[PDB]
């Protein structure tokens, strides 16, 4: 040691991430651990049934891994999370995968204390989601209460299968069969899922080099807006709320427009001083 | 959607945002997990406003991101604008009440004055207070002071966000 840090929306994710790093692990290894823990303890917000994107900036390399879901032949996309994490591990990680899944598996199998936010999320979602399949989240018909231990045995099984078989444990076999039946997605589409490795968008803002998420993510829009706010010196109005707000509304609709007309070609050129110059 | 940031001993920064696209996705559930909903924004990926980001200068590294759907860059821009222009700690800025725009409406996290409302009214934006903290996002960040070699961070109380360093 050496210095390291984790910032996340659940204290158990922070804790498990810090544990990896304390024991000498890398940012990538900790990120895999954190991503899987969040899928278990912050299950409303992300998990193996979804997707994501990861920006990795080291001293020597910049990488963006796109593991967003893909459309098959409700609208449910082929989940990318499990494939993303395995790809990230094999190409940028250090420790073996099995070890990295174990903390998540422990919270699935042994449980974790639910917080006020998961209770409220369940409460608000109950009209849309509550079915006979969801009894562990709605004990005696009501959202599991803050402080209560939520145990996720089915999920532990799935995670242990992935731990043993790799990504095949999700994208083939029984799990793939379960997804196919529930989502109405062919075994072929599920197995055919592929991660994309992309170059981060790179620009400058306020003397910072900025690396951000490329298409289909919206790092271009964010950086355009930052650069627009710099150039238009909106900060000079920060104490004058109606002016600040109005000027921010202007910058955001300009940038959102630009994204729109280009939804239907270099992203670095789209965040360049000269491109920002011509934006209206 | 959830956003996290990690920085290790080598100074490598990861900034990652993961999602199901609505809370519990579609709510469909199998094999112990919830299935995403896919916005219609074959093996195509839809457009997302997610934007994991890293900023680097001599002397400073920042990893930052947020959930919040089509509001994400509206959430992040005033935060980074205030931070880089010296307004205060990243955490104080994150704590500040937020606003976003949707067509001609300004969504506001607190009740604004009749004073500022009327300025916006003749602009002519109309104003509506949103009652969900989660609506205005969940900004998570780490900052490394590269001179002195110390890591600090910020988490968003709207999502019970926190951070730690060694
Ligand atoms: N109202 C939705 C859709 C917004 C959009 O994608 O245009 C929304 O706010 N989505 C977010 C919900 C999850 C969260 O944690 O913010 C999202 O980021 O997916």
């Amino acid at each position: 040691k050496g210095t390291y840090g984790v910032s996340a929306s659940h204290p158990l994710a922070v804790e498990e991430g810090m544990k990896v790093l304390k024991n000498g692990g890398s940012a990538v290894d900790a990120a895999i651990v954190v991503s899987y823990v969040l899928g278990v303890v912050e299950l409303h917000a992300s998990g193996i049934g979804g997707g994501g994107g990861m920006l990795i900036i080291s001293k020597d390399k910049e990488t963006f891994i796109d593991y967003r879901e893909t459309t098959p032949y409700p609208h449910i996309g082929v989940p990318g999370f499990v494939a993303g994490m395995e790809y990230i591990h094999d190409n940028y990680g250090s420790l073996p995968m099995g070890e990295l899944l174990q903390p998540a598996i422990n919270y699935a199998e042994k449980g974790f204390k639910v917080d006020d936010s998961l209770t409220m999320r369940l409460d608000l979602a109950k009209p849309r989601i509550y079915s006979d399949k969801l009894s562990i989240f709605y004990p005696n018909g009501e959202p599991i209460e803050t402080g209560e231990t939520l145990i996720q045995t089915d999920l532990a099984r799935t995670l242990k299968k992935i731990q043993k078989e790799g990504a095949k444990g999700f994208y083939e076999g029984g799990v793939a069969r379960a997804i196919s039946k529930t989502a109405k997605i062919s075994l072929e589409d599920i197995k055919g899922y592929k991660v994309e490795v992309r170059k981060p968008v790179k620009g400058n803002y306020m003397g910072y080099d900025v690396y951000t998420a490329p298409p289909p993510f919206s790092g271009v829009t964010l950086l355009q807006m930052l650069k627009l706010a710099e150039k238009k010196e909106v900060y000079k109005d920060v104490d004058h709320t109606a002016t600040y707000m109005s000027k921010m509304e202007e910058i955001s609709r300009i940038a959102y427009q630009d994204r729109k007309k280009n939804l239907g070609m270099d992203p670095n050129k789209m965040v360049s001083d000269k491109y920002i110059s011509t934006m209206k | 959607t959830t956003h996290f940031v990690i920085i290790d001993r080598d100074g490598t920064v990861v900034s990652s945002t993961n999602t199901l696209s609505n809370f519990f996705g579609t709510g469909k559930y199998t094999a112990g997990f919830f299935l995403n909903n896919q916005l219609q924004n074959p093996g195509k990926r839809s457009r997302t406003f997610m934007a994991p980001t890293v900023l680097k200068k001599d002397g400073e590294t920042i990893g930052i991101g947020s959930p919040g759907g089509n509001r994400i860059p509206q959430i992040l821009t005033p935060i980074l604008d205030k931070y880089t222009h010296g307004k205060g700690s990243l955490q104080d800025i994150i704590n500040e009440y937020r606003f976003t725009f949707e067509k001609n409406t300004a969504y506001t996290e607190i009740q604004l004055s009749s004073e500022v409302k009327n300025e916006l009214s003749r602009k002519g934006l109309n104003v509506k207070k949103k009652v969900s903290p989660a609506f205005f996002g969940g900004v998570q960040a780490l900052i490394k002071d590269e001179r002195d070699n110390v890591i600090t961070g910020a988490g968003d109380g709207r999502r019970n966000g926190t951070w730690k360093s060694n």
